[PDB]
């Protein structure tokens, strides 16, 4: 369970990505649907999740608490299926909802990139990529989805 | 149905990264199943 970004695989097909931080694995709910994960020879069990937020954590409570500052550029640490991890910098747009604004990134990657972390300039994870909308021209915009620690 | 994880990298900001994408401002709704839709 060493800190870092991980591919989530099924046996192989990459179904998503997640973040190991402080001994807790963080991904989007739709990647695993809460199923147990193998890590080397050990089993990771779900601890917390929320379908509406589309998030799940393993081995402990959600640890990622950094927030987009509403102003600065961010980086998607994209881990696409079959491709090495790479950083893409972007200035977020905004999802305007009845319950407030959410930062959003207009970056379009394969479904198995779900769970890739979005970073601020200090390298902190301000959310996970992969719950979003399809706009009129067919391209994709992802919320910056963050949980509550 | 073996679901497993494998490390893919370190989490860091990369200096002088490629910058791309626009900054759309969209009216959206979030339903109880966690699905976002456009408000049209
Ligand atoms: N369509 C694209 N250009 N790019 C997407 C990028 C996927 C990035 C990772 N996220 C996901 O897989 C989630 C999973 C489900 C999470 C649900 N709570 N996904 C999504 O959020 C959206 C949700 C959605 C769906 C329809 C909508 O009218 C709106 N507002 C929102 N789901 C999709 O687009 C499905 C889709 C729709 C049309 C065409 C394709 C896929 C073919 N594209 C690909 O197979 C790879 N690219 C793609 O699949």
């Amino acid at each position: 369970t060493t800190d870092g970004v991980y591919r989530v695989m099924t046996r192989s097909t990459q179904v998503g990505v997640g973040v190991m931080q402080e001994g807790v694995f963080h991904t989007m709910w739709h990647v695993t649907k809460g199923a147990a994960l193998r890590s080397g020879e050990g089993r990771l069990d779900p601890y917390w999740g929320d379908v509406k937020q589309d998030l799940v954590s393993y081995c402990g409570p959600w640890k990622l608490d950094a927030a987009w500052d509403g102003l600065s550029e961010v980086q998607l640490l994209a881990v696409p299926p079959g491709e090495r991890a790479k950083n893409i910098q972007t200035l977020p747009g905004i999802f305007k909802t009845k319950d407030g604004d959410i930062g959003a990134v207009a970056l379009d990657y394969p479904a198995g990139t779900s769970g890739s972390p979005i970073l601020d300039k200090c390298g902190r994870v301000i959310g996970l990529y992969g719950n979003g909308v399809v706009i009129k021209n067919g391209s994709y915009v992802s919320a910056i989805t963050q949980g509550k620690r | 149905v073996d679901m497993y994880i494998e490390r893919a990298g370190d989490i860091t900001w990369e200096k002088d990264a490629e910058v791309t994408g626009n900054s759309p401002r969209l009216d959206v709704a979030l339903d109880e199943s966690g699905d976002f839709s456009l408000v049209e």
